[PDB]
């Protein structure tokens, strides 16, 4: 198999984010930023399967600025075996959206001739869940979203699916689209070497139009704002105090 | 102006998060339609029919739809829409929602707006980013216009006073390039986690799952649902599908009490539109104390048991 990885580059996880005062957006600049733990997920479940011999290439892919050559260099390091970088100027990659990557991916898919597209379930700051199920329907493949399991049966793929109420297991023709969710494994870390010889590895740099894709988009975001901040609790001495407390208010 | 809800259901049962996605239809002010599909319909299209605000159900009853498969329902959500064209489209934010949507979008060639908050109007609606930290306005100029729906965020439509004609659907040629092969679903008797009035959640800070059993002692005696943390699911106290947060669940019960819960970025998300919430940790600086309306800085194998008590 051949197997297509997006990876997203996004601020930090653990970054206490800050609403820009003109309500266009959050701070990015001087701001922390790495792959998406969900990205990372699907890179190391990828590297995986070639490491049981069950897939023969990986192929790192991003979309936006050219700080994005960083992420992909980490996908590199953790055994991705090229990377192909989208180009997108700072400026119009803010109107980057999951249709516009969608449509970039699946353009990937066919030139590529990949049996697999991976994506994580989802991107820490858009939070919109919708990539891989959109790639998928553009190209007519079948899709597991949510997989915290993976298995290649010959032609077919098992995937066990983190639903509402449990578990669900699936099986999908090849070639097929899996996003990853956080269960599906534990994602490695690069060593210095590997972050050395990921320098040697090669990126591939291409526009969307190259690539016959319009960037045109039919949503705006109008503003960007901080949520309504909560009044300060107080604090309890005993635990009889406490639903004292919760009683006058009526919660008990 | 025409909405299609996508109601989603289970064993003759409707889930009540498209109750709460009825009634953001009707924010949108035209008529309502309900598309239910899958292999067993009769009870619920009745329900829905007896549901305030729904004008027509469409009802789509075939074995292929075992599992209700994106693949399957996708075909069906189109023709559909050839035949009504709907201006709107959409689900509620659950796994099912998210699953099918997104999928339906890109068929359309439109772009989605996932887990929406609030409507200023038919093409301009709230929802957040950042794991809920920024609130994003979007306008959306699709000629349809296809969204998810947070339960949370609107009241659930009331089950009677409703008055639909049920209409068999437009049915398709079966794709079968996907197949539903089993589940495994976590058996428990507590109510469900999403439309519980009281919720009782516990991290790391519980060191076991024979000590999750507390919680569920507490639980019992508020009539709550149990949620986690990352740190106890990954530590095995608890299944994935009992974790709360921007990769779990997302609840806003009346009550939300968090024991031997840190507070981290992505539990909040889950949980900071809790009408009252209440933190359990022996940690003063833990950041649970910052959204906490009560909290007490002791050690939850003393506290919980006692709460237990005076609630007995
Ligand atoms: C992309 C992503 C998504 C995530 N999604 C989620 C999500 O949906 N939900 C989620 O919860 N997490 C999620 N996380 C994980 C999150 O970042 C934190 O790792 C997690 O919430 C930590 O769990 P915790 O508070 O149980 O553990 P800790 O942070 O270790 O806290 C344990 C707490 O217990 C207190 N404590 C210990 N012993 C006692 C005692 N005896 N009495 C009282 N208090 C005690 C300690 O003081 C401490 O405050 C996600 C992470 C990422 C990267
Ligand atoms: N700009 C991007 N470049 C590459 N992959 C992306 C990009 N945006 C989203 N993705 C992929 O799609 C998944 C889900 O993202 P989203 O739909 O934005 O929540 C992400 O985890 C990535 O795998």
């Amino acid at each position: 198999l051949r197997v297509l990885v997006a990876v997203k580059r996004v601020i930090d996880y653990a970054v206490k984010i800050r609403v820009k005062p003109d309500r266009t957006g959050v701070v990015t600049d001087g701001v922390k930023h790495s792959m998406n733990p969900f990205c990372e997920i699907a890179v190391e479940e990828a590297v995986r399967l070639k490491e049981k011999k069950l897939v023969k290439e990986v192929i790192a892919v991003s979309c936006g600025p050219a700080q994005c050559q960083e992420t992909i260099r980490t996908a590199l390091a953790m055994g991705a075996d090229r990377g192909i970088h989208v180009e997108v100027p700072p400026a119009e990659a803010e109107r980057l959206g999951p249709l516009q990557v969608a449509r970039v991916l699946a353009k990937l898919a066919e030139k590529e001739k990949v049996d697999l597209v991976l994506l994580g379930k989802q991107a820490i700051d858009d939070d919109c869940n919708q990539t891989g199920q959109m790639t998928a329907g553009f190209l007519d493949w079948p899709q597991g979203t949510f997989a915290s399991q993976v298995t290649l049966e010959g032609d077919k793929l098992k995937v066990e699916r983190e639903i509402d109420g449990g578990l669900e297991t699936l099986r999908l023709k090849l070639p097929a689209v899996v996003t990853a969710d956080l269960r599906l494994n534990e994602p490695r870390y690069a060593t210095l070497p590997n972050i050395m010889k990921a320098k040697k590895k090669k990126i591939e740099v291409i526009k969307p139009g190259d690539l016959g894709v319009d960037l045109t988009s039919k949503l705006s975001v109008i503003s960007v704002e901080d949520p309504p901040q909560r009044t300060a609790g107080v604090k309890v001495e005993t635990t009889e105090d406490l639903v004292a407390k919760l009683k006058e208010i009526g919660r008990i | 102006q025409s909405t299609l809800v996508i109601a989603e259901h289970a064993n003759d049962s409707l889930a009540p998060i498209t109750l709460n996605t009825i009634t953001a239809a009707t924010r949108l002010g035209g008529e309502v339609s309900c598309l239910v599909a899958g292999t067993k319909c009769d009870k619920v299209a009745q329900d829905l029919c007896k549901v305030a605000g729904i004008a027509k159900v469409l009802v789509a009853q075939h074995d292929v739809y075992k599992g209700l498969l994106p693949e399957e329902l996708t075909p069906l959500i189109l023709a559909t829409q050839k035949q009504f064209n709907y201006t709107h489209i959409c689900a509620g934010a659950s796994a099912f929602g998210k699953n099918l949507l997104p999928r339906v979008a890109a068929k359309l060639e439109v772009a989605p707006i996932s887990d929406i908050i609030a409507i200023k109007s038919p093409d301009t609606f709230v929802r957040t980013i950042y794991a809920g930290n920024a609130l994003c306005t979007v306008k959306c100029d699709e000629k349809v216009k296809v969204f998810s729906v947070r339960g949370t965020s609107f009241d659930a439509a009331a089950t009677s006073g409703g008055s639909a004609s049920s209409e068999k659907a437009s049915s398709t040629s079966p794709v079968e390039i996907s197949e539903w092969l089993d589940q495994k679903l976590t058996k428990s008797d507590r109510p469900e986690l999403t439309g519980a009035k009281v919720v009782v959640s516990g991290g790391r800070g519980l060191k076991s799952g024979e000590n999750f059993k507390l919680l569920y002692d507490l639980a019992d005696q508020l009539h709550a649902a149990v949620g986690a943390s990352r740190a106890a699911v990954d530590a095995g106290f608890v299944p994935n599908d009992m974790q709360v947060g921007q990769t779990g669940k997302i609840v806003a019960p009346e009550l939300y009490i968090a024991v031997g819960i840190s507070g981290a970025i992505q539990h909040l998300a889950g949980m900071k539109d809790s009408k009252t919430i209440v933190a359990i940790n022996k940690d003063p600086e833990a950041p649970i104390f910052q959204v906490a309306d009560y909290g007490i800085v002791a050690d939850l194998f003393k506290v919980v048991p006692e709460m237990t008590e005076i609630l007995k």
